[PDB]
C-alpha cells in the first residue's frame, strides 16, 4: 500500500 | 570528541516514501530510490536535483552504485532488478529470475557481478555484462533483507527475517558460516565493514551489532534507537571520527562512537521513520531519507 516492500515494513 | 552534523539541504521530489539513498563512490552524486518507482540523482554537495531515471513497473526498495560511479542497480517489487547507465539514463539489462519482490542489491567491488536478495527467500548472483543469472542460493527460510560483498568480492553476507546472517562463498555458493546471537529476532540489515573484518547487523529488537566475521563473535552492540518494524540501513562513517550511523523509527538519525558504543549525536528534522542513511566517501556529509509522511531526503554536514 506504500508502494515498495521496504517502505511497507515487516 | 563528538561530531556536529547540521542540516544543510532538504531534497524534495519523490512522490511516495523514499526507500534508499547512496552516495556515488566518486563523491559527486547521491542516488535515491522510492516507492514511486523512480530513481533520482542529486548533487552530493549542493543537493541540486540532477535527473530522474524511470522504468520499473512497481516501487523500488533498493539502489546501489558500481564502483566506477557509472552504473546503478535497482531492486523492485516488480520482481526484477535493473542495471542503469547513469549518464544516458538507459536501462542496460533487466534481471529476471526472482519469483517474488526483490528487496536488496549490490555490485561486487570489481562491479562484474550483482548480488540480490528477495522475498522468495533466495540470493541470486548475476553477471553484469550479460544480465544473466549465474547462481541461485537457497539462502534463507524467510525474505532476504540485505546482501553485501566483502572487500575482495570472495564472500557474500546475507540477512533474513528468519533471524540468520549467512556468509557465502561467491565462487562455489557454499554456506561458510551462520551467525546468530542469544535471541532470534528478524535480521533487517547487514554489511561488511570497510576493512572487511567485521559485519554490522541490525535486528528488529532495537539493536545494531558488530561481529568479528572470522571468529564468529559479537564484539559490540549499539542501542538507544528504535527499530522494530523497518529494514533500516546502517553505515560506517570514516571521513572524520569513526562512527556508526543509522536511521530510527522515532524519526531521528543516530550516530554512535564505534569503539565506545556511546551515542554522540541525534539528528532531528524528519517527520517520518528514517529508513536510509548514507555517508559521503570524502566529506563529513550524511544523507538521510524518510518514509511516506515525509518523502524528503536531508543532507547534513559536520566539521568532525
Amino acid at each position: 500500500q506504500t508502494g515498495s516492500a521496504r517502505s511497507e515494513g515487516y | 570528541v563528538k561530531p556536529n552534523y547540521a542540516l544543510k539541504f532538504t531534497l524534495a521530489g519523490h512522490t511516495k516514501a523514499v526507500s534508499s539513498v547512496k552516495f556515488s563512490p566518486n563523491g559527486e552524486w547521491l542516488a535515491s530510490s522510492s516507492a514511486d518507482k523512480l530513481i533520482k540523482i542529486w548533487g552530493a554537495y549542493d543537493g541540486k536535483f540532477e535527473k530522474t531515471i524511470s522504468g520499473h513497473k512497481l516501487g523500488i526498495s533498493d539502489v546501489a552504485w558500481s564502483s566506477d560511479s557509472n552504473l546503478l542497480v535497482s531492486a523492485s517489487d516488480d520482481k526484477t532488478l535493473k542495471i542503469w547507465d547513469v549518464s544516458s539514463g538507459k536501462c542496460l539489462k533487466t534481471l529476471k529470475g526472482h519469483s517474488n519482490y526483490v528487496f536488496c542489491c549490490n555490485f561486487n567491488p570489481q562491479s562484474n557481478l550483482i548480488v540480490s536478495g528477495s522475498f522468495d527467500e533466495s540470493v541470486r548472483i548475476w553477471d553484469v555484462k550479460t544480465g544473466k543469472c549465474l547462481k541461485t542460493l537457497p539462502a534463507h527460510s524467510d525474505p532476504v533483507s540485505a546482501v553485501h560483498f566483502n572487500r575482495d568480492g570472495s564472500l557474500i553476507v546475507s540477512s533474513s527475517y528468519d533471524g540468520l546472517c549467512r556468509i557465502w562463498d561467491t565462487a562455489s555458493g557454499q554456506c561458510l558460516k551462520t551467525l546468530i546471537d542469544d535471541d532470534n529476532p528478524p535480521v533487517s540489515f547487514v554489511k561488511f565493514s570497510p576493512n572487511g573484518k567485521y559485519i554490522l547487523a541490525a535486528t528488529l529488537d532495537n539493536t545494531l551489532k558488530l561481529w568479528d566475521y572470522s571468529k564468529g563473535k559479537c564484539l559490540k552492540t549499539y542501542t538507544g534507537h528504535k527499530n522494530e518494524k523497518y529494514c533500516i540501513f546502517a553505515n560506517f562513517s570514516v571521513t572524520g571520527g569513526k562512527w556508526i550511523v543509522s536511521g530510527s523509527e522515532d524519526n531521528l538519525v543516530y550516530i554512535w562512537n564505534l569503539q565506545t558504543k556511546e551515542i554522540v549525536q541525534k539528528l532531528q528534522g524528519h517527520t517520518d521513520v528514517v529508513i536510509s542513511t548514507a555517508c559521503h566517501p570524502t566529506e563529513n556529509i550524511i544523507a538521510s531519507a524518510a518514509l511516506e509522511n515525509d518523502k524528503t531526503i536531508k543532507l547534513w554536514k559536520s566539521d568532525c
